[PDB]
RNA sequence: AAGCUCGUAUCAGUUUUAUGAGGUAAAGCGAAUGAUUAGAGGUUCCGGGGUCGAAAUGACCUUGACCUAUUCUCAAACUUUAAAUAUGUAAGAAGUCCUUGUUACUUAAUUGAACGUGGACAUUUGAAUGAAGAGCUUUUAGUGGGCCAUUUUUGGUAAGC
RNA sequence: GAGAACAGAAAUCUCCAGUAGAACAAAAGGGUAAAAGCCCCCUUGAUUUUGAUUUUCAGUGUGAAUACAAACCAUGAAAGU
RNA sequence: GGUUGCGGCCAUAUCUACCAGAAAGCACCGUUUCCCGUCCGAUCAACUGUAGUUAAGCUGGUAAGAGCCUGACCGAGUAGUGUAGUGGGUGACCAUACGCGAAACUCAGGUGCUGCAAUCU
């Protein structure tokens, strides 16, 4: 990804943490009392479970997809790359996120984003998200 | 408003932290007794420190709480020593205040080389009437914000009667 | 197992009538892998009773074949002919319990035409033979009666 | 090696119910038991004296005795291929009256009614219970409600 | 309150609020449990408590029993009933406590039958005694002191009430070591002193000792005793008569009332805010984001 | 094996209805505990650095910790919630209602509690299905190396373990 | 958290917040807030007699435990324990 | 309807901020001879009900408030699960048939009900 499209082209997110410890019966005794010591770690992963997640400019699609393709070879067992309906790491499909943003409703935050809710204190809700409360641009 | 949400002194508590027990301490006791009238209480070390030279439950300090007229007499009398200037700290967020004075002689009280010289901790806890609500046995409740003592109100109160200064920022 | 006993089906290709309520419906549910069942028509209840129908009379299992055999044992409940019997069954009469228990479990032969299907122990719906197959129960039972 | 003490395995059994720790409310003590009352059993972990063993947790029994702070409950426990009679000295905090009969009792009281109400009219009763009958014929109308036709949907991925 | 204080979602979510009557600092359940519960082999037998409570100057006396729907007043006597009897001043005091206790005993014991039989000590030399069971006859009415939150000090007037209910005829099991005039340093009751409190001896001797050592104060408090020409000495005959009057007719006179419930109803509604409707509340939001938002 | 006492009777590796109990699967983690990736905004008379400095309970940068609202990820010995399968009791004559005897227990109390006497109502008498009947007693053999299959499942890389 | 001479990260004094995040000999899990934790006061029921009961179970023993009966006591104003 | 004393269920009663409360009641509040307890009459004890106050307690109302309670074909007949097959697949696993069926989510509605006795414009 970086050599082909630059170190700031994209955002790679390993979406899976190896929390499960693998045991080992290292080696007089035979099978007598054979409870392994820790050997290494591993993520336990599902069907449909996402493993890598990446965000870019649409105009980089291939470069990302070829990256995920090449990483595939690094793994046991079939995985398949999927183009998302969602806007980046957000929870929203590209239109719904556009409708919410080009409304008021959406506000920047470090890497992610915050959304105005109709719930809570009217007061400090008008604080945050000033560019709402007009209902246009 | 105010009618009866006045501003009294709940109590005055003097405190002598001594590094130790024995004579030096029991003398520091005597001071508080001849200065409170009341017979003072003794505090034991809460754990051990060894660079303070103190073993758990050693007796390490004495102190006394004084309430009503007696409290004002002493307050002023040390407030004298402190030339009626305190500091924007001193006054706690909850509205009490305290100050220290070394040399207890600097407020009436003669000398006696068999008693020595001690420094004191003065600490004034303030409240308004109806404090009882928090403190009584039945139907214990809490005082509402428009009654709770504050820093602002106590400094104001202070700056008035006594006619002392607050200093600093 | 237990259920198959309580419905008196303790050997292959034998059959009995069952009045449908929640409390038997569940029983049916419990034994679907092992049975084939459905809604029988007048025609197949008649020919079931006329040909393979036997009474339980101080046990023994006595052929029907004369009407006094029925009046004797079922007469207490109205019911004094082989057709009175059929009539009680099919209309699920007020006295269906007695009428139907009187009937000794029918004993069919294996189907003449065969089973349809190359494997019996899947559900009807999956190309098999077991379960509720509804009105298609008459085609079968006839081929076994 | 193994461990099999009295309250073994009971971590969450005797455990106390979310946000419901503390004093037991006073009605648990104003309740009143007589011999023959049917009671359900459940241990209150907060009351350590007079507590049922875990096997009797979830179990229903009949009262056979009443003492100052307790009731004696008989339970049939089946050990082997046979039941035996067990008598349980329980404190009132671990017992409650069972509802397992309220439908019966309610039904008798009412069965007595519908009967007298019938008898002294002109018979016709029918007061045994009956299972769910299959439903009857019915004519559903279209008027206001023509059938909407669905089909199955294609594969999609949203993610 | 203070910013860095205050509470989280978490905190309030997992909070187990106590019983109301504990949040109110009113009911000590630990003892209520132990006051109320009955021997399980005594079935529906109620466990009547004699509840004594001191307001800022009313004495309350109820005989109460328990019921899982709520408790139950058998009988009730408020020390403000003492004007009916010849007591007008100091009704928060020890002798009022006694009187009111006495009123409660007599009153119920009346409405219970044991009116004639079981009179208790008519004399009152304050000797120590509970009321003994008559020979072949009804056992007396048994009742237990619900001090409530009161501290138990040897002198408390909570036990003043106990004395008059038990001098009145109730069987209220009790010991002597919290009656005024109980010697700390010898298991011994001076009864010449407890007689003194019953009739209000400590109050009158005060009244005396002010009548020549300060009449600034003696007029301030003890005002009303002037206003009705009752100087000390008579304070015993006051209460000694109170006892007579009380015994002579305890049957509780309700107040003549005036104005119906329906009336106290309507006038009190005048000062009662009623809630709002969501439609109404919705209109307070919209209205707010009319103003606070659209650039003033 | 021998039977014995009875028999429409009482009986059930089953359903149904009513009423309990349970903390597994799943789920959860911008809910407690424990773990875990990322930033964003705060807060220091106060963890250390550095510029100004005579210092400052000095100001300005800075990295740490903490706090706030967010974000990716987890648990046999975590958890608010919480299944399916299994599981306790109940579905009447040993039942329901009236009248009012016994006692040394128990009540303030012939109040209660227990046990009763006298009277009112039959098989739609109180769900389903079945019942080559049900209950009971004595005595005695062999056996006390087990192995396999589906599913659940521990140790082991694994095993025809 | 905020406050008070020496006094410092940690001594002793005060106020505010505080669902237990503590303590309850010990392993761990339950349990507990006007307590079951902390301080004080009075004590020996850690006693006497002999049965029933629950767990383990053969429904033997042993250990441990539960609810009563008959005593004598302790404490508490008391209900009680 | 208010308020008190004793309650039952124990958050629709709790929490945060603010405002309002007539009458009675609670309350705060005065005092230190007496019983009683404290380093301290603050707590606790007693005495007055007199000398004062609705400031606090208490009660209620406000809040696109926190929390909590309820509901719904909101999500979802989803996850999971009892049962079947000489079903698919190298396996890992997965469909299908007859059944049972969550939790989160999302949206809406709500924010103490009530027993006994006394009292009150
Ligand atoms: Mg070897
Ligand atoms: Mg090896
Ligand atoms: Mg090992
Ligand atoms: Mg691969
Ligand atoms: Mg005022
Ligand atoms: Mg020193
Ligand atoms: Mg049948
Ligand atoms: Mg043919
Ligand atoms: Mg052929
Ligand atoms: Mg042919
Ligand atoms: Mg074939
Ligand atoms: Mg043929
Ligand atoms: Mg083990
Ligand atoms: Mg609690
Ligand atoms: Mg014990
Ligand atoms: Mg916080
Ligand atoms: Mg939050
Ligand atoms: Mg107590
Ligand atoms: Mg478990
Ligand atoms: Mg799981
Ligand atoms: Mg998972
Ligand atoms: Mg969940
Ligand atoms: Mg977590
Ligand atoms: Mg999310
Ligand atoms: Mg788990
Ligand atoms: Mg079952
Ligand atoms: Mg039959
Ligand atoms: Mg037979
Ligand atoms: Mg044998
Ligand atoms: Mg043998
Ligand atoms: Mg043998
Ligand atoms: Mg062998
Ligand atoms: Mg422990
Ligand atoms: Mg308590
Ligand atoms: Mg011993
Ligand atoms: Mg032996
Ligand atoms: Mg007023
Ligand atoms: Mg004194
Ligand atoms: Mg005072
Ligand atoms: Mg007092
Ligand atoms: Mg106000
Ligand atoms: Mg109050
Ligand atoms: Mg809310
Ligand atoms: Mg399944
Ligand atoms: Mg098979
Ligand atoms: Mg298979
Ligand atoms: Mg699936």
């Amino acid at each position: 990804m970086t050599t082909v499209s630059g170190r700031d082209a994209f955002h790679l997110r390993v979406r899976v943490h190896p929390f499960h410890v693998l045991r080992i019966n290292k080696m007089q005794q035979g099978m007598r009392g054979a409870w392994g010591k820790p050997h290494g770690l591993a993520a336990r992963v599902d069907i449909g479970q996402i493993i890598f997640s990446v965000r870019t400019k649409d105009s980089n699609k291939d470069v990302v997809v070829e990256g995920l393709r090449r990483a595939r070879y690094k793994f046991p067992g079939q995985q398949k790359i999927i183009l998302s309906k969602k806007w980046g790491f957000t929870n929203l499909d590209r239109p719904e996120y556009l409708k919410k943003r080009e409304a008021g409703e959406v506000k920047d935050d470090g890497a992610f984003v915050k959304f105005l809710s109709k719930k809570g204190s009217l007061e400090n809700n008008i604080r945050e998200f000033p560019e709402y409360f007009a209902a246009q641009a | 408003q105010n009618p009866m949400r006045d501003l009294k002194i709940e109590k005055l508590v003097l405190n002598i932290s001594v590094g130790e027990s024995g004579d030096r301490l029991t003398r520091a006791s005597k001071v508080l007794e001849q200065l409170s009238g009341q017979t003072p209480v003794q505090s034991k070390a809460r754990y051990t420190v060894r660079t303070f030279g103190i073993r758990r439950n050693e007796k390490i300090a004495v102190h006394v709480t004084v309430r009503g007229p007696k409290a004002e007499e002493i307050l002023e009398r040390g407030l004298k020593v402190k030339e009626y200037q305190l500091r924007d700290r001193n006054f706690s967020a909850t509205g009490n205040f305290g100050f220290g004075i070394d040399e207890h002689i600097d407020l009436g009280i003669k000398y006696d080389p068999s008693i020595g010289i001690f420094g004191m901790d003065f600490y004034v806890v303030m409240n308004r009437p109806g404090a009882r609500v928090t403190r009584r046995k039945r139907c214990k409740g809490t005082v509402g914000n428009s009654h709770k003592t504050t820093k602002e109100d106590t400094v104001s109160w202070f700056k008035q009667k006594y006619d002392a200064d607050v200093l600093d920022k | 197992r237990k259920v198959l006993q309580l419905l008196r089906l303790t050997r292959i290709n034998s059959g009995t009538f069952v009045k449908v309520t929640k409390a038997t419906l569940e029983l049916l549910k419990l034994i679907e892998p092992y049975v084939a069942y459905g809604y029988p028509s007048y025609s197949t209840i008649r020919q079931l009773v006329y040909k393979r129908g036997f009474g339980k009379i101080n046990k023994q299992r006595v052929p029907l074949s004369d009407n006094a055999i029925i009046e004797a044992n079922l007469g207490k409940y109205g019911i004094l002919s082989i057709d009175d019997l059929i009539h009680e069954i099919i209309t699920v009469g007020p006295h269906f319990k007695q009428a139907n228990n009187f009937l000794w479990p029918f004993k069919l032969s294996n189907p003449s035409g065969g089973w349809g299907v190359p494997r019996k122990f899947k559900h009807f719906i999956q190309g098999g033979s077991f379960g509720n197959r509804e009105e298609f129960i008459n085609k079968l039972v006839k081929s076994m009666n | 090696g193994k461990s099999h003490g009295y309250r073994s395995r009971t971590r969450y059994m005797f455990q106390r119910d979310f946000r419901k720790h503390g004093a037991v409310h006073l009605s648990t003590y104003l309740k009143v038991y007589k011999v023959g009352d049917i009671v359900d059993i459940k241990a209150n972990g907060s009351i350590q004296k007079g507590m049922p063993h875990k096997f009797y947790q979830g179990k229903t029994g009949v009262v056979y005795n009443v003492t100052k702070s307790s009731v004696g409950v008989i339970i049939n426990k089946m050990v082997g291929n046979r039941y035996l009679e067990k008598r349980l000295n329980l404190r009132v905090e671990h017992i409650k009256h069972s509802k397992c009969r309220q439908e019966f009792l309610e039904r008798v009281k009412a069965n007595a009614a519908k009967r007298a109400e019938a008898k002294a009219q002109g018979v016709a009763v029918q007061l045994k219970r009956q299972p769910a009958q299959p439903r009857e014929s019915r004519i559903v109308s279209t008027e206001g409600n023509v059938p909407q036709t669905l089909a199955p949907v294609p594969y999609e991925t949203f993610i | 309150a203070f910013q860095k204080d205050a509470k989280s979602s978490a905190y309030s979510s997992r909070f187990q609020t106590p019983f109301r009557r504990r949040r109110e600092g009113k009911t000590d359940y630990y003892q209520r449990k132990r006051l109320v519960t009955q021997h399980k082999a005594k079935y529906n037998t109620p466990k009547y408590r004699l509840v004594v409570r001191f307001t800022n100057k009313d004495i309350i006396c109820q005989i109460i029993s328990s019921t899982i729907t709520g408790d139950v007043v058998l009988a009730a006597a408020y020390s403000h009933e003492l004007p009916r009897y010849g007591i007008t001043h100091g009704l928060t005091n020890w002798a009022a406590a006694y009187a009111t206790g006495l009123l409660i005993a007599r009153r119920t014991l009346q409405k219970l039958g044991l009116d004639e039989t079981y009179k208790g000590v008519e004399e009152v030399e304050g000797e120590y005694e509970l009321t003994e069971a008559v020979e072949d006859g009804p056992r007396p009415f048994k009742v237990f002191l619900d001090i409530g939150l009161q501290r138990t000090t040897t002198g408390a007037r909570v036990f003043g009430a106990l004395k008059g209910a038990s001098d009145g005829g109730l069987y209220v099991p009790h010991s002597e070591n919290r009656f005024p005039g109980w010697d700390f340093e010898t298991e011994e009751i001076d009864p010449e002193l407890l007689r003194s409190y019953i009739f209000g001896g400590h109050v009158s001797q005060y009244m005396e000792e002010l009548a020549d050592d300060d009449e600034e104060r003696f007029s301030e408090l003890f005002k009303g005793y002037l206003a009705d020409d009752i100087d000390a000495d008579s304070l015993e005959d006051i209460y000694t008569s109170a006892h007579e009057a009380i015994r002579a007719d305890p049957a509780f006179k309700p107040t003549e009332k005036k104005f119906t419930k329906e009336q106290y109803a309507a006038e009190s509604k005048k000062y009662r805010q009623t809630k709002l409707s969501k439609e109404e509340r919705a209109a307070r939001v919209a209205a707010k984001i009319a103003a606070l938002a659209g650039q003033q």
